[PDB]
């Protein structure tokens, strides 16, 4: 079979240098003329920046003198001034060029950090411009006489060379001589040479160059560029229609600032092509060369020269590495990010009626979005006689088209966002439920997962149009299909905070009420005392129930008894299906446990239950709390008795210390401290006194005199369920609030005394304004810190999907519980949930495999390792996995929105880096910046030091500045030995053997070290335990998993050591190389295989490397990956995310993991 | 330190600065250098008998006097009797040339020399004397590389016999005989080179002169062309001072300095070119006219982006001047009518000439916010087709063919043949009635039915709805 | 184009040489008109309402 000449579907993409000839190709003719339009008719004038006869028709499909007007005619030329007509959409397309009299250089490959055309020719960039402003001549292929090939030399020398050498002697000056240069440079010579030079001399300084340049020497060679092509002998015009001159109301115009480049490097060119036939003196056509040079630089890049400025406008005039450049990069794809038909927005509002998996639609907003299916639905019924008919319908708003839209609204989702998406839960699919009125219904229970408050937040909706859309939505982005968080299994669907305080107030009991003691045959008959009146809600009552228990095999058992509960626990039970036990809505149902019980119910009963369970909490929580008639009174806030007289004691303490420092026992410094703490240990007496008596304070009688039990007032009851307040901000309200701090970051030694609900005067709220302002600000600072985070971690990991089934190692890290110098900070099997065993564990006892190798553990399992004692379990982890250019399912784990582990070609990178970074607005060496610090590798500013090697180790020479530490291993050699600076305190004993890896001083270390001398897993654990300390100091769940993969990502190049294929010090994919090493490890050489040291990457500097330069393009600095690219041809296969999305096409994960796989097996094959 | 302003200024101010005397040193030196050129074109026979077969077309009407002499030292009639005198001296000439003929061939030359011929005649007979050279040239090469290469000759013994005839067999057949080491290999080729020999041997046919003298005339002249352009330059490297000091003036009219100073150089060439030393005139302000003249000249043209005539940006100009003093001795502002009393034209014409005169604004002007919202992000699309329309474009063709199906076959015919509906073109009803055989108003009236029977609705309900 | 031709010739309208650029109310909002006011260049004869 033929492959193809015409339009198939290109793969990859290819990059590289353009001969002129090859510039020729593209123009469709040359631009000769600085006219535009003609001034009056606005028509282009011929060969011009705008010219219909080299670029195209200003109109469709009619020529410009006006004979062919004609539609059927096409290829047609027209015979007066040729034009063939077609659609005018070409003048889009169709490219042009000119051709310069003298040669000019291209200000990239001059310009660039390291100047192309400098290390190319091995020589400086300043001589190189010295030799294009014609400020001296350059020699070129000397010969054998007197000078250097690349030597330059001065006026009267080249004068005296040349009387003394006439021929076999060629020097020039100019942008002529660079291209000669580069022409006669034989680069497959000049190779050879060099690799000698390598090998005879040993000096860092010589071989760094060296072996740079050499990689580019070979590379390029291979490349098909030919040095020439640096030197511009064509310039290509850009298609007008992408720099336009449209006009405007007023009759004004308005152009794209390419044109006045464009115009200028037109206009001096055709100068120096008049000046060539008129001989002019050598002064003249120099400057303008010289001129024109500068005009090119203009046009491509300017600011690297003058920067020069438009016409009557001082703003600098935006060239093409501008329009290509930008924030950040490619605005093609970047921030922000492209307009998109079919969507909305507006302000949205509550509708506690719907289901968790609808949303409340506006009228109008749905008519104008479905209008084009509204319109093919209208004619498929015949209700419209004609698209036309059907349009004037739905603008006459008929009443019969409303009809039609429920149709077409029913079982089609749409997706709605949020102002900050963070995680994927930012977008959710919905179902459209037609609702009166302007404002967007959202579901209560999802506005946890968008952080949507009814505040006048905004969401924006979309339209899934083609099919694969609907079911992406209803299957994937449904808003049931997640109901877990992605970060941590725990369900994010989680009741908010009406819900929770109706709940929290129908299971709680009172001493005596209203039924106490009765007994009821069940729920049924509960609810009918309650709702009749004659029961209350919370009362002491023994009920008939059944509950059930599946522990049978897949069987529901069922049993009943007599419960004691209340009258609320009863109704409630109604909502609890099947298996769950009634022990779960026996207690008082705060915050917490509501949550952990539709986590069981989810991990019981599956999917399908726990939504209907869901929406029924949600739905009975608002309406009990409504009977409740819960409410906020300014004497529900109850202010201790003994507050003013805690005041006066501790008001004592400071007048006391005070006595003392007038009579100096004690030092300034000390007082400000003690003052300090007795004003500190004050707060927390108010705090602990309001507390109590805020709290139990509720006295009350049943049959005898007194008792006292949980306080029923309001306030009490909501800080208590978990629906909203804490006991910081209850603190605030009634005992006193705080010690406030002054700018410097001092605190205050007079603390604020008052509360809300007294008054603060005036000094206290002026003191307490500075909290406010860092507050706002740091929040305002934190949430912008934060967002960028996200970015370097998406950067860094993206393209990091799962790929294949099992590597099949039996490698993993050991998971123990974190036993942080008291008992358990986190417990193990928070730890090791959801994950896989790397090997089969014992009993105490063995022969008895409890779990067999390799199997997901769930909560039947981790419940079976919590009855023994196991204290210890392996576990396969992403960093570990065999799998190269992605990880292998069976390594990561099953977390997802769904219990099952996780699905084949999910995209794991992007979800463990949103993970990470959603909740760094809530974090704060310690914080926020201290995570970017870990995950930046950043060596510490006093670090410690660890052991090279074990063995003795002893202290050598004397005081240069660093006493020698010498270490003597037993059997191995002695040598090493490290110059440690020894006025810094050591810890290392002189006369102690130190293990590798030991401590030689106090202090942080460096992870390198610990990756280093320790090992792959002892530094991944590191990362690990540090930044989720961090995280659970602020009380963030994150699963340890999506740390580990952005731990992967950071050691994903390493440094060969030995040889024997590759170069020695190359750094270089261990997923590369180890798959090398493995293919050498048999045939090819028996084994040549090459040894390597695992590196650690700082997230920021490894995400630097990306095979794909579309990619790098991006968020890196354009200019220098598209020239560095550019000079080696490098071919972009595309194969990842970022880069198919600029190019648009299916993503290479998830719904589109199919297609590129199918694609991937095609290509490279017959 | 790059900034092209500055390696100009310094380039050029190593040239000194000519004194008075200098000047008509250069000045001398040209007239030395054309002359020479002069006559060494007056010394071509086939550069006047060319400029004769040139002056029988213009009587003849196939050419005008404008484009062959520019006038002489000192009409139709001076014209016709001056040429007759350049033909009979040339007459003369022609037949004496049996030694003797020097003193009138000398003669010859000086009644041409006071033909000023139009620099386009001049240029394309040095180029005839020079491509005819090439001519010669080619043959020089040819008799040359075709021993020495080919058949290894020294070229030590190759110029001996060569200087002072290179026509005639003496070198070619005699020196072959001469049994030297060399002789006897130029039999090989010889069938080569005596063939080629005729073109060497017809330029003195055609021009008249021997191969000798052929290279002695356009060498003199070569070396008046080098010095004349060595004078011209060096008199243009003397006074660039000046052309810097007259484009300070017209810096920001909208073209950059550099460019100023270029178009104003290329005037003083000119000037050079132009210049006669004998009339006294400072070459200074003689050459500030110029320069100045291509400054204004150039920036008329080339410095708008919307090129306009001259008048209109004179006009423009004229404009503003009026505006200046009214602007505060109205104290308002003349209202848009009042300057065009002032001005001489129709003075509706001020909102025309103001509107076209504005220069475009950029299109990457940054608007509010100072986000990357900039003016042409804001340029909507006309020339394109909404969907919402083109869908109804598609449809109304199923339409339009689904009632053609409805007719009978001819009504379908002729309606598809009156209107473009799928087909070429479209046929006048003349047309149709030789397509159909049945003729003129029998046709017409089954058109009136056609559209007749669409027109009452069974049909017309579907096709009524596309008009809003 | 061909077919639009034939839908005039049917129901015989002549399309005018100039487009409604008319102003129009914006959709969805109502309102009562409380002024109109009319700017004319000088010299264009200002219309009857004017
Ligand atoms: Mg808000
Ligand atoms: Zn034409
Ligand atoms: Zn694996």
């Amino acid at each position: 079979l033929k492959a193809q000449t015409k339009t198939e579907e290109f793969d990859a993409i290819k990059i590289a240098l353009a001969s002129p000839d090859m510039i020729r190709s593209w123009s469709f003719g040359e631009v000769k003329k600085p006219e535009t339009i003609n001034y009056r008719t606005f028509k282009p004038e011929r060969d011009g920046l705008f010219c219909a006869r080299i670029f195209g028709p200003v109109k469709d499909y009619e020529c410009l003198c006006g004979k062919y007007k004609r539609l059927k005619h096409r290829g047609v030329i027209c015979e007066k001034c040729g034009v063939e007509v077609t659609q005018t959409k070409v003048r889009r397309e169709r490219m042009g060029h000119i051709e310069l009299a003298s040669p000019t250089a291209h200000i990239w490959f001059l310009k660039s950090l390291p100047s192309r055309i400098g290390l190319l020719l091995d020589m400086p960039l300043r001589d190189i411009e010295r030799v294009l402003y014609f400020e001296s001549y350059v020699v070129i292929e000397g010969g054998m006489t007197n000078l250097e090939r690349q030597q330059i030399l001065t006026e009267e020398q080249y004068l005296d060379a040349l009387e003394e050498f006439g021929d076999e002697f060629d020097a020039k000056m100019g942008a002529e001589a660079i291209q000669a240069l580069l022409k006669s440079m034989d680069l497959e010579q000049e190779c050879e040479q060099l690799r000698e030079e390598l090998n005879e001399t040993n000096s860092e300084t010589k071989r760094k160059k060296l072996t740079k340049r050499i990689k580019l020497l070979e590379a390029f060679v291979q490349s098909g560029n030919k040095p020439e092509w640096m030197i511009l002998t064509v310039l290509p015009v850009l298609p007008p229609d992408l720099r336009p001159l449209v006009p405007l109301d007023g009759g004004r115009f308005a152009t794209s600032d390419l044109n006045d480049l464009y115009r200028r490097v037109i206009n001096r060119n055709n100068r120096l092509k008049r000046l060539l036939d008129l001989a002019a003196p050598d002064i003249i056509v120099r400057n303008e060369k010289r001129m024109l040079q500068e005009a090119v630089d203009a046009l491509l890049d300017n600011g690297r020269r003058g920067r020069a400025i438009t016409g009557s406008n001082k703003r600098p005039l935006k060239s093409l590495a501008d329009m290509i450049k930008g924030k950040q990069g490619r605005f093609r794809q970047n921030l922000l990010g492209k307009r998109v038909d079919y969507s909305g927005r507006s302000v949205i509002t509550v509708g506690p009626y719907l289901r968790l998996h609808q949303c409340g639609l506006p009228k109008k907003m749905a008519l104008e979005l479905f209008k084009p299916f509204i319109y093919g639905k209208l004619e498929l019924r015949g209700l419209a006689t004609t698209i036309k008919a059907a349009k004037k319908m739905v603008e006459r708003e008929e009443a019969v088209v409303w009809d039609i839209l429920d149709e077409v609204i029913r079982e089609h989702p749409v997706l709605l966002n949020r102002a900050p998406t963070l995680h994927r839960l930012g977008i959710q699919a919905f179902e459209p439920v037609l609702i009166e009125g302007k404002a967007i219904q959202l579901h209560p229970l999802v506005c946890a997962a968008y952080n949507a408050d009814f505040d006048g937040d905004q969401m924006a909706v979309h339209v899934p149009l083609t099919l694969e859309a609907q079911l992406e939505a209803r299957a994937l982005m449904m808003s049931t299909n997640n109901i877990l968080s992605p970060a941590n299994g725990e369900p994010i669907i989680v009741p908010s905070q009406d819900v929770v305080l109706g709940l929290y107030y129908m299971t709680r009991d009172c001493v005596n009420a209203k039924g106490e003691g009765m007994v009821l045959t069940g729920p049924k008959e509960a609810e009918r005392l309650y709702r009749s009146g004659l029961a209350s809600l919370h009362a002491r009552v023994k009920v008939r129930i059944t509950e059930y228990e599946k522990d049978a095999n897949g069987e529901l058992v069922a049993k009943t008894s007599l419960k004691d509960t209340t009258v609320g626990r009863a109704i409630l039970w109604m909502i609890v299906p099947k298996g769950l036990p009634y022990s779960i809505v026996n207690q008082a149902l705060g915050k917490k446990a509501i949550s952990k019980m539709l986590n069981t119910c989810y991990r019981i009963l599956g999917l399908k239950p726990t939504v209907i369970f869901a929406d029924q909490i949600m739905y009975t929580g608002f309406a009990y709390a409504a009977r409740s008639g819960a409410s906020v009174g300014i004497d529900d806030m109850v202010i201790p008795e003994k507050k003013h007289e805690i005041i006066s004691e501790a008001e004592a303490e400071v007048a006391e210390i005070q006595e003392q420092f007038q009579s100096g026992l004690v030092t300034a410094g000390e007082r400000y401290n003690k003052v300090i703490d007795i004003w500190a240990a004050a707060n927390d007496r108010v705090s602990k006194a309001m507390m109590d008596n805020l709290q139990t304070e509720t006295v009350i009688n049943r049959d005898g005199q007194e008792e006292k039990q949980v306080s029923f007032n309001s306030i009490y009851m909501m800080a208590d369920s978990g629906a909203r307040g804490s006991a910081a901000q209850i603190r605030q309200l009634a005992g006193m609030r705080g010690l406030m701090a002054k700018p410097d970051g001092s605190i205050i030694e007079t603390p604020i005394t008052a509360n809300f609900r007294e008054g603060l005067n005036v000094l206290q709220y002026f003191i307490s304004t500075h909290g406010a302002r860092k507050g706002l600000a740091d929040t305002a600072l934190k949430t912008a810190n934060s967002g960028y985070l996200t970015r370097r971690l998406v950067d860094v990991a993206q393209d990091l999907v799962v790929t294949e089934d099992d590597c099949g190692t039996h490698e993993g890290i050991m998971m123990t519980p974190v036993i942080e110098g008291g008992d358990v900070k986190e417990p193990l099997r928070d730890r090791v949930l959801g994950r896989v065993t790397a090997e089969d564990v014992l009993k105490p006892g063995t022969a008895d495999i409890l779990v067999p190798r390799n199997t997901l553990l769930h909560e039947q399992w981790c419940d079976l390792l919590e009855e023994n004692s196991v204290d210890a379990v392996k576990v396969r982890s992403v960093v570990s996995c065999d799998t190269d250019f992605g990880v292998c399912a069976h390594c990561y784990g099953r977390d997802l929105a769904r219990g099952h582990i996780i699905n084949k070609g999910e995209a794991i990178g992007v979800i463990a880096a949103q993970s990470i970074g959603e909740p760094g607005t809530q974090l704060t060496t310690g914080g926020l910046p201290r995570v970017a610090d870990l995950f930046e590798a950043r060596r510490p500013k006093e670090p410690a030091i660890l052991a090279e090697i074990s063995g003795i180790v002893s202290f050598g020479k004397e005081t240069k500045g660093k006493r020698r530490l010498v270490i003597t291993p037993v059997d191995g050699s002695d040598p090493y030995e490290e110059m440690i600076p020894k006025w810094r305190q050591l810890n290392v004993f002189e006369g102690e053997r130190v293990e590798r890896g030991d401590v030689i001083s106090d202090g942080p270390e460096a992870p390198h070290d610990i990756l280093r001398l320790r090992g792959v897993h002892a530094v991944t654990r590191y990362i690990v335990n540090e930044v989720q300390d961090v995280y659970r100091l602020q009380g963030v769940k994150i699963n340890d998993k999506h740390i580990e993969v952005i731990v992967r990502q950071m050691l994903r190049k390493a440094t060969i050591v030995n040889a024997g294929s590759s170069d020695f010090l190359e750094g270089e994919q261990v997923e590369y190389s180890r798959v090398k090493i493995a293919n050498r490890e048999l045939e090819a050489n028996g084994k040549v295989g090459a040894t390597y040291s695992r590196d650690l990457l700082g997230i920021t500097k490894a995400s630097l490397a990306t095979e794909s330069f579309i990619s790098a393009a991006s968020f890196q600095e354009t200019t220098r990956v598209l020239t560095e690219a550019a000079v080696a041809g490098k071919r972009d296969e595309l194969r990842g995310l970022k880069e198919n999305v600029i190019v648009g096409r299916l993503i290479p994960a998830g719904t589109g993991y199919a297609y590129h796989q199918d694609r991937m097996r095609r290509r490279a094959a017959g | 330190t790059t900034d092209p302003v500055r390696m100009y200024m310094r380039e050029m101010g190593t040239v000194e600065l000519l004194t008075r005397e200098g000047e008509i040193d250069i000045a001398k030196r040209i007239e030395d250098g054309i002359n020479q050129v002069q006559c060494s074109v007056a010394e071509y026979p086939e550069a006047i008998t060319y400029l004769l077969e040139q002056y029988d077309r213009v009587e003849a009407e196939e050419a005008r006097l404008s484009d062959l002499i520019t006038g002489f030292v000192d009409d139709p009639e001076l014209a016709r009797e001056k040429f007759a005198e350049l033909r009979a001296q040339y007459v003369v000439t022609r037949d004496t040339i049996k030694a003797t003929a020097q003193e009138e061939i000398l003669k010859l030359s000086e009644v041409f020399k006071q033909f000023r011929l139009v620099p386009k005649q001049f240029d394309y007979l040095v180029n005839s004397m020079r491509v005819m050279m090439d001519r010669v040239r080619t043959q020089e090469r040819l008799i040359m590389k075709l021993c020495v290469e080919q058949c290894k000759m020294p070229k030590k013994n190759f110029i001996t016999l060569f200087t002072g005839n290179e026509t005639s067999d003496t070198w070619f057949n005699a020196a072959i005989a001469m049994n030297k080491p060399w002789s006897e290999k130029l039999h090989d080729v010889s069938e080569e080179v005596h063939r080629a020999l005729q073109k060497l041997q017809q330029i003195e046919e055609e021009t008249g002169l021997t191969i000798e003298q052929v290279k002695d005339i356009n060498r003199r002249m070569s070396i008046g062309e080098a010095k004349a352009r060595r004078a011209k330059k060096e008199m243009v490297e003397a006074n660039l001072r000046l052309v810097i000091s007259i484009a300070k003036k017209y810096t920001n009219r909208g073209l950059q300095f550099l460019d100023l100073i270029q178009e104003g150089n290329i005037g003083l060439m000119k000037a050079v070119d132009k210049f006669e030393y004998r009339r006294g005139y400072k070459f200074s302000t003689y050459a500030t006219w110029w320069i100045r003249q291509a400054i204004t000249r150039s920036i008329a043209d080339q410095a708008r982006t919307i090129r306009i005539p001259v008048h209109m940006i004179e006009t423009i100009n004229k404009l503003n001047r009026i505006s200046r003093q009214m602007l505060q001795e109205m104290g308002r502002e003349p209202t848009p009518e009042e300057l065009a009393e002032r001005m001489l034209m129709p003075e509706d014409k001020i909102r025309k000439v103001l509107k076209i005169a504005k220069e475009p604004i950029s299109m990457e002007t940054p608007i509010g916010d100072d986000e990357d919202s900039h003016l042409g992000d804001f340029i909507e699309d006309t020339t394109l087709e909404l969907p919402l329309d083109s869908a109804t474009t598609e449809s109304l063709r199923a339409a339009t063919h689904d009632v053609l199906a409805g007719l009978t076959a001819r009504e379908a015919k002729v309606l598809r043949m009156r209107f473009g509906i799928d087909m070429n073109t479209d046929y006048t009803l003349e047309e149709v009635g030789k397509q159909f055989d049945v003729t003129r108003e029998r046709i017409r009236q089954i058109e009136a039915k056609a559209l007749r029977k669409l027109r009452h609705p069974s049909r017309s309900e579907v096709l009524r709805s596309f008009l809003d | 184009t061909p077919e639009e031709k034939l839908l005039r010739a049917i129901f015989g309208e002549k399309a005018s040489d100039v487009k409604d650029s008319s102003l129009r109310v914006p959709n969805g909002v109502s309102g009562t008109v409380i002024d109109v006011q009319v700017f004319t260049r000088d010299g264009v004869e200002k219309d009857k309402r004017a």
